[PDB]
C-alpha cells in the first residue's frame, strides 16, 4: 500500500513563498496531488490552492509552492495555525502548522550615530522579505524620545522604491537629551518591531581619537606582570598625538563596577603612544586580598583620558570586558549535535574562542581518551573531531581539551558535553548518519555530503534512495534524491554551494522501508553547515584616482562604485570624529546576517532523539498517510 | 599706505567654512553595462573643508541579489599648515570666554613664522576693531603645533561666527577658519507644568461636553528679552474591554466521551463532546488542549450522529427504541444538538429538517403549543423541564429554540417553519407575564428575545426576575438554576444588554460547573453554549473619537490632533511659543489625558559656573631683584589659588594657563614648582624657548577640599605689544572637563575683563570705536560742511565742557549745549546739559579740558540709554573740535579755524544743507 | 579508523 507524505517548514510565514515537498513512496503510475491551506480550526476560507502530479519520471517526488496571504483572521497574541491538507488521488494527508505573523525584515540606517539639538536626522528603511530581497509594502515608522513615547508617526509604502525609503526628522532646539529610537514595522505584522537608536547630545567634534587596548585580550590571573595596556592617540587626519594620558582601571563583577583608585596613572603620550600597567598587587589589594582564583570569571576595564600638550582638546575612551582567566581559550559545543547513532561515528564540531569571543585559529584540540583523535582549528575557530561509538544505549560523555604546545596543562581549555542515543522504531537498530568536511565553505564550491547507513544486512538491500531537503533562511531551498545500490554503506552527494546558501543551511535526509506486515519505518538525520558570510552580490567603494597624495580641502575627487548591474546604491559620508563620540548602532552586513540567523526556525545542530525529533529540530514537519508524523511545535521561539 | 611684507595679505585669504558632520546623502543606480558581472560607476565629488578623515558608507539594493552593505571607505583630507579653531558648543551672552586657535605645522624640516589674526565682528567684543584686527606673530617648529588664545565676549544670542586667519612669512601659504557657535541667554531652561486634566465627555461630561480651561502661567522669574514656549501635550488612552476569563481548556478534557446506548442514552453521550468542541473552537483554546485531539473529537461526534440514526423512525422523529412512540422533547433535542454540529461533521439536512417538519406538523397544537405525547424515560436529561409546572410554556420555548437554531438550514425545505415560529412565539408572548418560575422566565425569555418580542413589561419581568442581578434561580436542584441562568445569559446577549451581562457571567463562572455526569445533559450543553456566545459577542475594545476642539486664541482654526484610538499614544502636537489662554472643549467617546508644560529661560539665584572648583587668580608687580641690574625686564607675580568643592580632595587635576601677550613664565620658578610634592610640569614644556611659552599646563596630583592650594611664579615681559590680551587660568579634574572654573587676569582690567558698556542685558564692546585724532592744519570749511550734511550725521552742537570724570572704565564729559546747529533724535534745548562717554582705550586721542568750547557732531548709532538717561558715546565717527574763543581769534595761529568755525555755523544755521 | 559496526559494507568495523 502506497505511503504518501508531505514535508513543510514547521513555522509557516504569511506573504512569503513556502515550498511543500510531496512524495508517493511505493506508488505506481501518475499520482495527482491537490494541496490546500485552510485556517484552523474553522477551515472556512481557502487560503491557498495548488496542484501537481507525481510521476514515475520524477520518482514520485515533487513539490508545490504557494503564498499564504495576509488575512483578517490573523493578527490577544495567541498563536495562530493553518491546516495544510494534501490529497494524493483520494487519500487526504493533513497537518496543522504554526504560523508566524512576521513577514520580512526591516533595516534602519541613520546618517550619524549622534546629533545635536537643531540638526536633522537622515535615515533610510530597507524593506526586504525573508530571502533578503526588496519588496514593496506598507511600513509604520515611529520616533521615540528617551521616555519611550512616540513623538512622530509616519505611514509609507515602498512600492516602486527598490526597498529604500528615505526619511528625515528635524531635532528641535529644545529637546530632551539621550537615547532616541526609530521604530518601524510592516503594516501587516505589527508584532515584529525593528529598531535603531541614535544619541542626542550637546558636543563639538574632537580633533583626535584615543584607542585603549590590552596587550592580550585577557588577564591571566597568574601573570605577575599584571595587565599591560597600550594607549594610542592619533589625529583624525592620521598624524600622531603628543600629550598626557590619565589611565585608571576597574574590575567588573556582574553588574557591579569597582574602581581601583590606586591604579590611577598619569603618563606621557609620545609619538602617539604610551604604556600603562595595572599591577597584580594593586588589583588584588583593591578587592581586599582574596585568593586570586576568586577573580576568575570577572572582567577588567580601563579608562584613558588624553590631553594634548596645548591642552586645547581632550578625549576619553574606555575598554571594558577584559576577562580574568585561567586559560587563553574556551571550548564550545554549540555546533555539535546532542544525539548520536550507537554503532556509528559521532562527529564533533568544536568551536574554540579567545576570551573576547573571537574565533581562535590553529588551536589543537583532542578528545580525552579512547583513540586520541586530535585536530587543529580553522580560521573560523572550528575543528572537526570524529569518534567511533559502540552499539549501546549508554549515553555518550565527551570531553575535549586544547593541546596548545606553548601552554601548561592548567592553562588548556576543557569542556564536556553529553549526547543521547537516537531512538529507533521498534528497537530496529536502523540508523542514518550524515557527514561533511568542516573547512570554510564558499559559494561556487562543491560540498561532498556523506550518507552513511547502519542497517542489518538482511534488510539492507531494500534502501535504494535517500530523500534530502535543504533548509536555508527558514524556507525549503532545495530537495532531491540520493540514490543507493545494495552493499553501499556510504554514498556521496556532490552538493554545489551557491550564494543561495548564505549564511548557513541545514540538510535533512531520510529513508523509509517496509517491515514485514506492512509497518513503515522512517529513519532520519540532519546536519547544520556554515557558509562564509558575504553579500549575495558585492559592493565596493574605492578611489578612482592614483593616491599620489592625500586630497586637500575643497578638492574634486572621483569615487569608484563597483556593484551588481542594476542595483540602487545609497551613500553617506561621515566625519570620523563623530565615531569618536559614538560608534554604536551602525548598519553592517554582519549585523544583517546575525538578524537572519536569530530568525532561523531550525533550533539544533542536527540529529534528534528519534525520526520525528530530527525533522522538528531542523524546522520541518513530516506527515505520512500511514500515521508517521512530527509532533506539534509548541512555541514560535527555539527552546532553551 | 607703504608697508610691504613678504606674506599673503588677509584680503586674499578665503576662510574654510563648510564643516558638515555628514554629507553625500546620495542615491546612485548602477546602470552601466557590466564587465565581470560587475557594474562600475565613476562619481565626481567635491570634498568639504574639514581637515579630517571621511568614512564613506555605501548600501546597495538589488532585485536579484538583495541588500549589501559595503566595507567603509576612508578619505583623509590633509594639508601642511592649518588652523584648528576650537569653539565650544555654546556660550552665554555677555560672559567672557577664551577660545584657542591651534596652528599646525606638519612640514617636516621647515619652521614657520606665522601671523594669525582674529577678525572683528559686531556680535562679539574682542581686542579686534574695525581699524585693525587682533593680530599675533608666532613661530612654529617643524612637526609641531601652537595654541593661540583669543579672549572674546559674545554680545548677541543665536548662531554667531568666529573667524581666524593666518599666513606664513616667506612661504605663500595661508589658512582661515570661519566656524559657528550658539550664543544662549543667561537663563536656565525650566519646565513648569501648570495643569494636567483628563478628558472624557461621555464619562465625566455633564451635558455631553468636557470643558477644561487653564489660565496662563505668570513666569515672573523669567529673564527679560528671551523667548519662551508653551508645550500643551495630548495623549489619549486606546481603550480596551474587561472580558471575564474563558473556562480553561483542561476543565473540558472529561467532556470528550464515547457515545453508546439506545436513542436517549446515545444523545447523553454525544452532548458533552459536541458542546466541548463548540466551546474550544469559539474560545480558540485548542493549543492548551492539544490540537491533534480535535480530529479525534470530531470522529466521536460523527460516531454519535451515525449511531443516533438507528433511532430515526420513518416519521423522521426519534425515540429511545425503534418501537417506542416518538418523543417531542427528544426529537427537538436532537435538532438542538445536530444544528450546532453542522460545521463540525456532515449533518444530513433531510434528517435535521425532517425532524423539524415532524415537530411542526404533528406536535404543535392549534394555539401554538408543542406537546409531548411520549415522555423520555431518562427524566434527568431534560434539566429544569422535569417536574415543571408551566409545562406548555417551558416545552414550547424549548422546541422553539431548537427550530430557531435550525431555521437557517431548514427554511428552504420546511415551508411551515416561519408560521410555526410565529405561532409558538404568539403563545409564549401572550402568557409570559403570568409565569412564576424563574426557569421558565429564562428559557421563554430567550425564545422571545430571538424574535425581538422581549420588550416592555416582558423585558422588565425577565430582568427583575433575576436575584441580585446575576442569576435566575428557583428552589430545587441547583443544576436547574445553572441551566436557567445560561438561557438568560443567551437572552441578554441577544438583547445586546451588555451592561447587564458581567455579573451574570461572573455568577456562572464562580459556579465552576464543568458539566458531565448523571443528570448533567442540559446544564452541560447550556452553560457552554452560553459561555461560548459570551466570548463571541464580547467587544474587543472600546471606542475612542475624542473630537477635542483645541484652537487657542489668535490661532484662527486649523486641523487639530485626532487621537482616534489608533494614534492615541502619539504625542505630536504643534504649539505656539507665546503664552496664551487654553480653551478646551471635548466631544466624543473614550478617555484621554492632557498636560500643559511651559518652556522658558529663568534666571538662577547664583552662578552656574565654578560649582566644583574655586579659582582665584591675581597678578601683581614683582619687587626689585637683589641682583640690581638694569632690570628692564618688567616682571610680575602670577598667583593661582584653587580649592575643590566636595567632601574629599579632587584627584589628578589640570591648571591650563595662558599668558598675557608677550609674557612668559620664569623657568627657574617653573623648575621649583615642577620639583615638588603633588605637582608635575612636563619636560616637553620646561625646556621650551618662547614662541611656545604662551601656554602652560601644570598638573596637580590633588586639590584640597578643606582649603585653598596656592602656587605662584613670576612672568616676564619679553615683548611689548600695543594690546596686551588678558591671560586665563582653567582648573578641572581629569575625569570631567565640564566641571571647570576659568578666571582671567590683566594688570589694567578689572578681573581680566575686556571693557564693555552694559545696561541691563545689552552690551557693546568698549575695546573699539575710538575717537580719531585729526590735525587742525588740513581741514577746510567745505570739508566740515560736506561731512556735517551727510544723512548719517544726526546732531551738530556747539558745547561747553562743564565737568570731566576720569575712571578706569569710561570717561564722562558732562557737556552744556550752547547752540543747536543741527537737531536729530534728541530734542535737546539750549542751556541743557548732556553726558558724553568715551572708553579708557581712546584716552590719548581726546584732548578735552573743562570750561572750553567744542564743535561736536555724531551718529545716532552712538546713542546710549533711553530718554531720561540718554547719553552720547564719543566714537570713531564723532567730530570733536576745540572752539577758540572770540578773544583768541586775534592770534595768527587761530585765524583759519576761527574763520572756518564762524562760517560753518552761519552756513549751517542760515542756509542749511543742500537737497 | 572511522567505521560502522555491522556485518556488511566497505567501512565496517573489524
Ligand atoms: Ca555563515
Ligand atoms: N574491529
Amino acid at each position: 500500500s502506497p505511503m504518501y507524505s508531505i514535508i513543510t517548514p514547521n513555522i509557516l510565514r504569511l506573504e512569503s513563498e513556502e515550498t511543500m515537498v510531496l512524495e508517493a513512496h511505493d506508488a505506481q503510475g501518475d499520482v495527482p496531488v491537490t494541496v490546500t491551506v485552510h485556517d484552523f480550526p474553522g477551515k472556512k476560507l481557502v487560503l491557498s490552492s495548488e496542484k501537481t502530479v507525481l510521476t514515475p519520471a520524477t520518482n514520485h517526488m515533487g513539490n508545490v509552492t504557494f503564498t499564504i496571504p495576509a488575512n483578517r483572521e490573523f493578527k490577544k497574541g495567541r498563536n495562530k495555525f493553518v491546516t495544510v491538507q494534501a490529497t494524493f488521488g483520494t487519500q487526504v494527508v493533513e497537518k496543522v502548522v504554526l504560523v508566524s505573523l512576521q513577514s520580512g525584515y526591516l533595516f534602519i540606517q541613520t546618517d550619524k550615530t549622534i546629533y545635536t539639538p537643531g540638526s536633522t536626522v537622515l535615515y533610510r528603511i530597507f524593506t526586504v522579505n525573508h530571502k533578503l530581497l526588496p519588496v514593496g509594502r506598507t511600513v509604520m515608522v515611529n520616533i521615540e524620545n528617551p521616555e519611550g513615547i512616540p513623538v512622530k508617526q509616519d505611514s509609507l509604502s515602498s512600492q516602486n522604491q527598490l526597498g529604500v525609503l528615505p526619511l528625515s526628522w528635524d531635532i528641535p532646539e529644545l529637546v530632551n537629551m539621550g537615547q532616541w529610537k526609530i521604530r518601524a514595522y510592516y503594516e501587516n505584522s505589527p508584532q515584529q518591531v525593528f529598531s535603531t537608536e541614535f544619541e542626542v547630545k550637546e558636543y563639538v567634534l574632537p580633533s583626535f581619537e584615543v584607542i585603549v587596548e590590552p596587550t592580550e585580550k585577557f588577564y591571566y590571573i597568574y601573570n605577575e606582570k599584571g595587565l599591560e595596556v597600550t594607549i594610542t592617540a592619533r589625529f583624525l587626519y592620521g598624524k600622531k598625538v603628543e600629550g598626557t594620558a590619565f589611565v585608571i582601571f576597574g574590575i567588573q563583577d556582574g553588574e557591579q563596577r569597582i574602581s581601583l583608585p590606586e591604579s590611577l596613572k598619569r603618563i606621557p603620550i609620545e609619538d602617539g603612544s604610551g604604556e600603562v600597567v595595572l599591577s597584580r598587587k594593586v588589583l588584588l589589594d583593591g578587592v581586599q586580598n582574596p585568593r586570586a582564583e576568586d577573580l576568575v570569571g570577572k572582567s577588567l576595564y580601563v579608562s584613558a583620558t588624553v590631553i594634548l600638550h596645548s591642552g586645547s582638546d581632550m578625549v576619553q575612551a574606555e575598554r571594558s570586558g577584559i576577562p580574568i582567566v585561567t586559560s587563553p581559550y574556551q571550548i564550545h559545543f554549540t555546533k555539535t549535535p546532542k544525539y548520536f547513532k550507537p554503532g556509528m561515528p559521532f562527529d564533533l564540531m568544536v568551536f574554540v574562542t579567545n576570551p573576547d569571543g573571537s574565533p581562535a585559529y590553529r588551536v589543537p584540540v583532542a578528545v580525552q581518551g579512547e583513540d586520541t583523535v586530535q585536530s587543529l582549528t580553522q580560521g573560523d575557530g572550528v575543528a572537526k573531531l570524529s569518534i567511533n561509538t559502540h552499539p549501546s544505549q549508554k549515553p555518550l560523555s565527551i570531553t575535549v581539551r586544547t593541546k596548545k604546545q606553548e601552554l601548561s596543562e592548567a592553562e588548556q581549555a576543557t569542556r564536556t558535553m553529553q549526547a543521547l542515543p537516537y531512538s529507533t522504531v521498534g528497537n530496529s537498530n536502523n540508523y542514518l548518519h550524515l557527514s561533511v568536511l568542516r573547512t570554510e565553505l564558499r559559494p561556487g564550491e562543491t560540498l561532498n555530503v556523506n550518507f552513511l547507513l547502519r542497517m542489518d544486512r538482511a534488510h539492507e538491500a531494500k534502501i535504494r534512495y535517500y530523500t534530502y531537503l535543504i533548509m536555508n533562511k527558514g524556507r525549503l531551498l532545495k530537495a532531491g534524491r540520493q540514490v543507493r545500490e545494495p552493499g553501499q554503506d556510504l554514498v556521496v552527494l556532490p552538493l554545489s554551494i551557491t550564494t543561495d546558501f548564505i549564511p548557513s543551511f541545514r540538510l535533512v535526509a531520510y529513508y523509509t522501508l517496509i517491515g514485514a506486515s506492512g509497518q513503515r519505518e522512517v529513519v532520519a538525520d540532519s546536519v547544520w553547515v556554515d557558509v562564509k558570510d558575504s553579500c549575495v552580490g558585492s559592493l565596493v567603494v574605492k578611489s578612482g584616482q592614483s593616491e599620489d597624495r592625500q586630497p586637500v580641502p575643497g578638492q574634486q575627487m572621483t569615487l569608484k562604485i563597483e556593484g551588481d548591474h542594476g542595483a540602487r546604491v545609497v551613500l553617506v559620508a561621515v566625519d570620523k570624529g563623530v565615531f569618536v563620540l559614538n560608534k554604536k548602532n551602525k548598519l553592517t552586513q554582519s549585523k544583517i546576517w546575525d538578524v537572519v540567523e536569530k530568525a532561523d526556525i531550525g533550533c539544533t545542530p542536527g540529529s534528534g532523539k528519534d525520526y520525528a525529533g530530527v525533522f522538528s529540530d531542523a524546522g520541518l514537519t513530516f506527515t505520512s498517510s500511514s500515521g508517521q508524523q512530527t509532533a506539534q511545535r509548541a512555541e514560535l521561539q527555539c527552546p532553551q | 599706505s607703504n608697508l610691504d611684507e613678504d606674506i599673503i595679505a588677509e584680503e586674499n585669504i578665503v576662510s574654510r567654512s563648510e564643516f558638515p558632520e555628514s554629507w553625500l546623502w546620495n542615491v546612485e543606480d548602477l546602470k552601466e553595462p557590466p564587465k565581470n558581472g560587475i557594474s562600475t560607476k565613476l562619481m565626481n565629488i567635491f570634498l568639504k573643508d574639514s581637515i579630517t578623515t571621511w568614512e564613506i558608507l555605501a548600501v546597495s539594493m538589488s532585485d536579484k541579489k538583495g541588500i549589501c552593505v559595503a566595507d567603509p571607505f576612508e578619505v583623509t583630507v590633509m594639508q601642511d599648515f592649518f588652523i584648528d579653531l576650537r569653539l565650544p558648543y555654546s556660550v552665554v551672552r555677555n560672559e567672557q570666554v577664551e577660545i584657542r586657535a591651534v596652528l599646525y605645522n606638519y612640514r617636516q624640516n621647515q619652521e614657520l613664522k606665522v601671523r594669525v589674526e582674529l577678525l572683528h565682528n559686531p556680535a562679539f567684543c574682542s581686542l579686534a576693531t574695525t581699524k585693525r584686527r587682533h593680530q599675533q606673530t608666532v613661530t612654529i617648529p617643524p612637526k609641531s603645533s601652537l595654541s593661540v588664545p583669543y579672549v572674546i565676549v559674545p554680545l548677541k544670542t543665536g548662531l554667531q561666527e568666529v573667524e581666524v586667519k593666518a599666513a606664513v612669512y616667506h612661504h605663500f601659504i595661508s589658512d582661515g577658519v570661519r566656524k559657528s557657535l550658539k550664543v544662549v541667554p543667561e537663563g536656565i531652561r525650566m519646565n513648569k507644568t501648570v495643569a494636567v486634566r483628563t478628558l472624557d465627555p461621555e464619562r465625566l461630561g455633564r451635558e455631553g461636553v468636557q470643558k477644561e480651561d487653564i489660565p496662563p502661567a505668570d513666569l515672573s522669574d523669567q529673564v527679560p528679552d528671551t523667548e519662551s514656549e508653551t508645550r500643551i501635550l495630548l495623549q489619549g488612552t486606546p481603550v480596551a474591554q474587561m472580558t471575564e476569563d474563558a473556562v480553561d481548556a483542561e476543565r473540558l478534557k472529561h467532556l470528550i466521551v464515547t457515545p453508546s446506548g439506545c436513542g436517549e442514552q446515545n444523545m447523553i453521550g454525544m452532548t458533552p463532546t459536541v458542546i466541548a468542541v463548540h466551546y474550544l473552537d469559539e474560545t480558540e483554546q485548542w493549543e492548551k488542549f492539544g490540537l491533534e485531539k480535535r480530529q479525534g473529537a470530531l470522529e466521536l461526534i460523527k460516531k454519535g450522529y451515525t449511531q443516533q440514526l438507528a433511532f430515526r423512525q420513518p416519521s423522521s422523529a426519534f425515540a429511545a427504541f425503534v418501537k417506542r412512540a416518538p418523543s417531542t422533547w427528544l426529537t427537538a433535542y436532537v435538532v438542538k444538538v445536530f444544528s450546532l454540529a453542522v460545521n463540525l461533521i456532515a449533518i444530513d439536512s433531510q434528517v435535521l429538517c425532517g425532524a423539524v417538519k415532524w415537530l411542526i406538523l404533528e406536535k404543535q397544537k392549534p394555539d401554538g403549543v408543542f406537546q409531548e405525547d411520549a415522555p423520555v424515560i431518562h427524566q434527568e436529561m431534560i434539566g429544569g423541564l422535569r417536574n415543571n409546572n408551566e409545562k406548555d410554556m417551558a416545552l414550547t420555548a424549548f422546541v422553539l429554540i431548537s427550530l430557531q437554531e435550525a431555521k437557517d438550514i431548514c427554511e428552504e425545505q420546511v415551508n411551515s417553519l416561519p408560521g410555526s415560529i410565529t405561532k409558538a412565539g404568539d403563545f409564549l408572548e401572550a402568557n409570559y407575564m403570568n409565569l412564576q418560575r424563574s426557569y421558565t422566565v429564562a428559557i421563554a425569555g430567550y425564545a422571545l428575545a430571538q424574535m425581538g418580542r422581549l420588550k416592555g413589561p416582558l423585558l422588565n419581568k425577565f430582568l427583575t426576575t433575576a436575584k441580585d442581578k446575576n442569576r435566575w434561580e428557583d428552589p430545587g436542584k441547583q443544576l436547574y438554576n445553572v441551566e436557567a441562568t445560561s438561557y438568560a445569559l443567551l437572552a441578554l446577549l441577544q438583547l445586546k444588554d451588555f451592561d447587564f451581562v458581567p455579573p451574570v457571567v461572573r455568577w456562572l463562572n464562580e459556579q465552576r460547573y464543568y458539566g458531565g455526569g448523571y443528570g448533567s445533559t442540559q446544564a452541560t450543553f447550556m452553560v457552554f453554549q452560553a459561555l461560548a456566545q459570551y466570548q463571541k459577542d464580547a467587544p474587543d475594545h472600546q471606542e475612542l473619537n475624542l473630537d477635542v476642539s483645541l484652537q487657542l486664541p489668535s490661532r484662527s482654526s486649523k486641523i487639530t490632533h485626532r487621537i482616534h484610538w489608533e494614534s492615541a499614544s502619539l504625542l505630536r502636537s504643534e504649539e505656539t511659543k507665546e503664552n496664551e489662554g487654553f480653551t478646551v472643549t471635548a466631544e466624543g467617546k473614550g478617555q484621554g489625558t492632557l498636560s500643559v508644560v511651559t518652556m522658558y529661560h529663568a534666571k538662577a539665584k547664583d552662578q552656574l559656573t565654578c560649582n566644583k572648583f574655586d579659582l582665584k587668580v591675581t597678578i601683581k608687580p614683582a619687587p626689585e631683584t637683589e641682583k640690581r641690574p638694569q632690570d628692564a625686564k618688567n616682571t610680575m607675580i602670577l598667583e593661582i589659588c584653587t580649592r575643590y568643592r566636595g567632601d574629599q580632595d579632587a584627584t589628578m587635576s589640570i591648571l591650563d594657563i595662558s599668558m598675557m601677550t608677550g609674557f612668559a613664565p620664569d623657568t627657574d620658578d617653573l623648575k621649583q614648582l615642577a620639583n615638588g610634592v603633588d605637582r608635575y610640569i612636563s619636560k616637553y614644556e620646561l625646556d621650551k624657548a618662547f614662541s611656545d611659552r604662551n601656554t602652560l599646563i601644570i598638573y596637580l596630583d590633588k586639590v584640597s577640599h578643606s582649603e585653598d592650594d596656592c602656587l605662584a611664579f613670576k612672568v616676564h615681559q619679553y615683548f611689548n605689544v600695543e594690546l596686551i590680551q588678558p591671560g586665563a587660568v582653567k582648573v578641572y579634574a581629569y575625569y570631567n572637563l565640564e566641571e571647570s572654573c576659568t578666571r582671567f587676569y590683566h594688570p589694567e582690567k578689572e578681573d581680566g575683563k575686556l571693557n564693555k558698556l552694559c545696561r541691563d542685558e545689552l552690551c557693546r564692546c568698549a575695546e573699539e570705536n575710538c575717537f580719531i585724532q585729526k590735525s587742525d592744519d588740513k581741514v577746510t570749511l567745505e570739508e566740515r560742511l560736506d561731512k556735517a550734511c551727510e544723512p548719517g550725521v544726526d546732531y551738530v552742537y556747539k558745547t561747553r565742557l562743564v565737568k570731566v570724570q576720569l575712571s578706569n572704565d569710561f570717561d564722562e564729559y558732562i557737556m552744556a549745549i550752547e547752540q543747536t546747529i543741527k537737531s536729530g533724535s534728541d530734542e535737546v534745548q539750549v542751556g541743557q546739559q548732556r553726558t558724553f562717554i568715551s572708553p579708557i582705550k581712546c584716552r590719548e586721542a581726546l584732548k578735552l579740558e573743562e570750561k572750553k568750547h567744542y564743535l561736536m557732531w555724531g551718529l545716532s548709532s552712538d546713542f546710549w540709554g533711553e530718554k531720561p538717561n540718554l547719553s552720547y558715546i564719543i566714537g570713531k565717527d564723532t567730530w570733536v573740535e576745540h572752539w577758540p574763543e572770540e578773544d583768541e581769534c586775534q592770534d595768527e595761529e587761530n585765524q583759519k579755524q576761527c574763520q572756518d568755525l564762524g562760517a560753518f555755523t552761519e552756513s549751517m544755521v542760515v542756509f542749511g544743507c543742500p537737497n | 579508523x572511522i567505521c560502522v559496526w555491522q556485518d556488511w559494507g566497505a567501512h565496517r568495523c573489524i
